[PDB]
């Protein structure tokens, strides 16, 4: 439980796209040298009111909040406490980051989950019934659903060069986990791409936050 | 005339300068209508002047209730006097003096 | 029957910055000191457990004297004089006014860790109004388990039925310190030691022990055992659980053992609910 | 005949805050001073064990000339004038009127404390803000077992079967006066060296030792073991039971060593009924 | 005279000029006319004083306030006789030399 901990920063600024990861990720490696080889780390999505051309307004409770081992701290803190990062041409400026413990719950969520080669629902649940059993995580699979309840897929745009690749993903919903399987699902995570802001696993109200809209 | 006898008189006035102080912060510090305890003060005084039991002990007393008196105008124009004189001699002669200084504050009020 | 329930309960491992000291230049140095083998090991003060159990009791009714704002951060009197018939928190944790002075039916020692404290400072920048400039400054942290122990007359007080809940808030015990608690360790015990017993004389005082920093399983010190197996601490009379009765039931001779028959629960909860009988059976609840 | 029963009895470990000399200005003085080898060792003072043994006699019910209010913390007489043929307390401890003023069988010596004290001085906060003179406050602590030697006049005795509720309470200690509200410190020995004797001369005082300073060893001193070898302190009037009984069977060549021959018991309970039925047989009980 | 109160003297003027460079450090801080809380610093550089369990508790706190107070003219000229003092001599000797410089501070102004 505690020995994982959640950074979170108030952050503030320009109204962001609601696919931003590697935008939000681009611009941490930018003012945060180590953060581009680190192994276990992870940034939770950031949350707001949205708009009307799929972007995010920040709000008050809109904060950057980072996985991260308590062993590995040191190499992050000196370049984000207090510190301000650009993306594109928005600035954005960071507080004295605060600490959050990974706490269990009975349900767990991800808002988008990837794993290379896997498009279908149906594959993709085996696939992540395939990782879950890697981990020694004892669960059942759902996957979030739209108010047509056909599954939910979130789309990440890695503008990685001239070009930009489309990586599909799908929302995870587990449950029936017990607190020490659903800590280690929180700390792991499934779909790897942590860094890029997908795989982190969150209690179960935020996914009835995004189903309501 | 014998300077160690001077020195020995403006350490009296010391301590008693020091008693002010500690007199003002207690006078200071009561409220409302009570009797500030003044009497009281002085029998803990003599009493805590009088449980000790060397060097250490009743030392660390002098220099704390030295600087619980605050400003002291006599411990000023003298330093290295005094400071010797506290370092030196045996506690028990220091302890002669303060209380003589207790007995001997009352002339300034 | 003058009754006694003597408990050593034991906390999850985790990281702990609870009660920083004078905090001498720039460090909130963790208030640490001297324990077993002479290995220095952080504390923490069982008054800061004690005003958590305080403000668990304000926080579900229970009438208490002492009610804390959680806004301005004071804590106001419902009542001058201090009535313990009336109140929780005065006739458990007692007063002291300088009335009646209440002995207290509640008695407390500082958490003591598991493994001895060797390194782990952290980095903390506090902000400045200089320009907006930031200050790196120390914090100490530790990665450990907290254990302490506690006593409990429960002939002391005024209603004998205020025993049972002051079990659950040592089971529900909220956050400990507060805004200095940087990483939010929870209080609320992974294994308990409890002995309801009727004689003043109490061992189990510091039972648990593991030792070996290198992990944190938290094993039973060998002095509690042969304590046990000797024939003192009457088995009938003690009650264990928590995930140190996982490790106790996978011991060889543990059936022949004489800590089997001592009333042992791999669930916590279980522990609570029977002992819970057996008080309200005892004080006639 | 005359018979006396001495005993060296050393407490459990743990943080104690028992005994506190005069309060400076903020700390409690643990009540300390200069000890073996010259390094100062705290202290807990006899009268506070005295009261301890009291307070005993008067909760197992028992007759007792001053009575512990426990909610006027204060003391009551039952008479004014002392009669230790009925009241246990009276002719256990004595009294002085300033009559008969007695003499006491019960005398002890003052608790030293095993392990060198150093440091180790608590905070003491208030809530927040709001704060008066008593908001901040220091608290003196000492991690160690302390240990100390007592005898008995059992002739003395106005009744001689009074003997053996205090043995009891000896081994059923009731809280010592100190800050138990967060410093429990249990009191009930965990090893003990008894001499039931028609002499005088008692050896067996202060023999407990400290194998490491700031640890928990508590081996026995080789001077005690050296004078049980040469012949003194006879092995058949030798009492020993605790956990310095493990420490002595793992010694090598002890079962050749007279320390074997004398009456030992790893469990505190089974030596104290064997003392007190030895007890009973020579006075006729 | 007495080499050793040589050495003790010269650590009353360093410890007394390292409480003015932090007495001018707290005035710097304030400002407007709020009363610059220096009775309020004696009490609290005395309790901490007090504060201490021997050797590296107030060794750390009397090396911590050196630093604080700034630049020691006096410790600059006496590098290695104030180093040595401090080394050496029972801690409690030395918390009352600096209580008696706490009190010996005010003829510097």
């Amino acid at each position: 439980s505690e020995e994982y901990v959640d950074l979170t920063f108030k952050l503030r600024g320009a109204p962001i796209p609601l696919d931003n990861g590697y935008l939000t990720y681009a611009a941490l490696s930018r003012i945060c040298p180590p953060l581009h080889e680190l192994k276990s780390i992870g940034i939770h999505p950031i949350a707001g009111i949205p708009t009307r051309n799929n972007l995010l307004e920040l709000t008050a409770q809109s904060r950057l909040k980072i996985r991260i081992y308590h062993q590995q701290i040191p190499l992050i803190y000196p370049y984000l406490a207090g510190q301000a990062f650009h993306i594109g041409q928005n600035f954005y400026q960071l507080d004295i980051p605060d600490y959050k413990p990974l706490i269990s719950s009975e349900s767990v969520y991800s808002r988008l989950v990837i794993i290379k080669g896997f498009q279908d629902s149906t594959n993709f649940i085996e696939a992540v019934q395939r990782q879950m059993d890697n981990l020694g995580i004892q669960g059942k699979i759902e996957l979030l659903t739209r108010q047509d309840g056909t599954p939910q897929r979130r789309q990440l745009t890695i503008n990685k060069e001239g070009k930009q690749f489309k990586v599909r993903g799908f929302g995870v919903k587990i449950s029936e986990l017990n607190p020490e399987d659903s800590l280690t699902l929180q700390e792991q995570g499934i779909g790897g791409k942590r860094k890029m802001m997908c795989g982190i696993f969150v209690p179960a109200t935020r996914s009835k936050e995004e189903e309501e809209t | 005339n014998s300077e160690e006898d001077k020195q020995y008189l403006i350490f009296i006035k010391v301590f008693q300068q020091a008693m002010k102080g500690n007199f003002a912060k207690i006078y200071a510090k009561t409220e409302e209508g009570k009797d500030p305890p003044i009497k009281k003060k002085v029998e803990r005084l003599r009493a805590e002047l009088n449980y000790c039991y060397d060097e250490l002990s009743f030392k660390e007393y002098l220099s704390d209730f030295l600087v619980r008196g605050g400003l002291n105008k006599y411990f000023n124009e003298h330093q290295e006097e005094i400071a010797l004189l506290i370092k030196k001699s045996p506690w028990q002669e220091i302890r002669i003096w303060s209380l003589l200084a207790i007995a001997s504050y009352k002339p300034k009020d | 029957p003058n009754y006694y329930l003597y408990g050593t309960v034991l906390t999850r491992y985790g990281l702990a910055s609870l009660n920083h000291d004078i905090r001498r230049g720039n460090k909130t140095i963790l208030q640490k000191g001297y324990w077993n083998n002479g290995k220095i090991h952080s504390f923490v003060g069982s008054s800061a457990i004690r005003w958590a159990l305080r403000f668990y009791l304000q926080k579900q009714g229970y009438l208490v004297n002492r009610v804390w704002d959680e806004e301005e951060h004071i804590n106001r009197l419902t009542s001058e004089d201090f009535d313990p018939e009336k109140f929780y928190d005065d006739d458990i944790f007692g007063f002291a006014l300088l009335p009646n002075q209440r002995m207290g039916a509640l008695g407390m020692n500082m958490a003591v860790s598991l493994t001895p404290y060797d390194g782990a400072v952290k980095l903390g920048a506090k902000s400045g109004r200089e320009k907006d400039s930031t200050s790196l400054h120390f914090t100490e942290y530790h990665a450990t388990r907290y254990q302490y122990y506690f006593g409990i007359d429960a002939t002391h007080l005024k209603d004998f039925s205020r025993i049972l809940p002051m079990i659950d808030g040592i089971m529900n015990l909220p956050k400990v310190g507060g805004s200095s608690n940087i990483f939010n360790y929870p209080f609320c015990p992974d294994s308990l030691v409890f002995q309801w017993t009727n004689h003043f004389a109490s061992y189990i005082s510091y039972c648990f022990e593991y030792c070996d920093p290198k992990s944190k399983e938290a094993k039973l010190s060998q002095e509690f055992i042969d304590e046990v197996e000797c024939g003192q601490i009457d088995p009938s009379k003690l009650w264990i659980g928590g995930t140190i009765v996982k490790d106790l039931q996978q011991l060889d001779n543990f059936e022949s053992s004489p800590l089997n028959k001592a009333h042992i629960y791999r669930n916590r909860n279980e522990m609570i609910e029977a002992l819970k009988t057996v008080i309200k059976r005892d004080l006639g609840l």
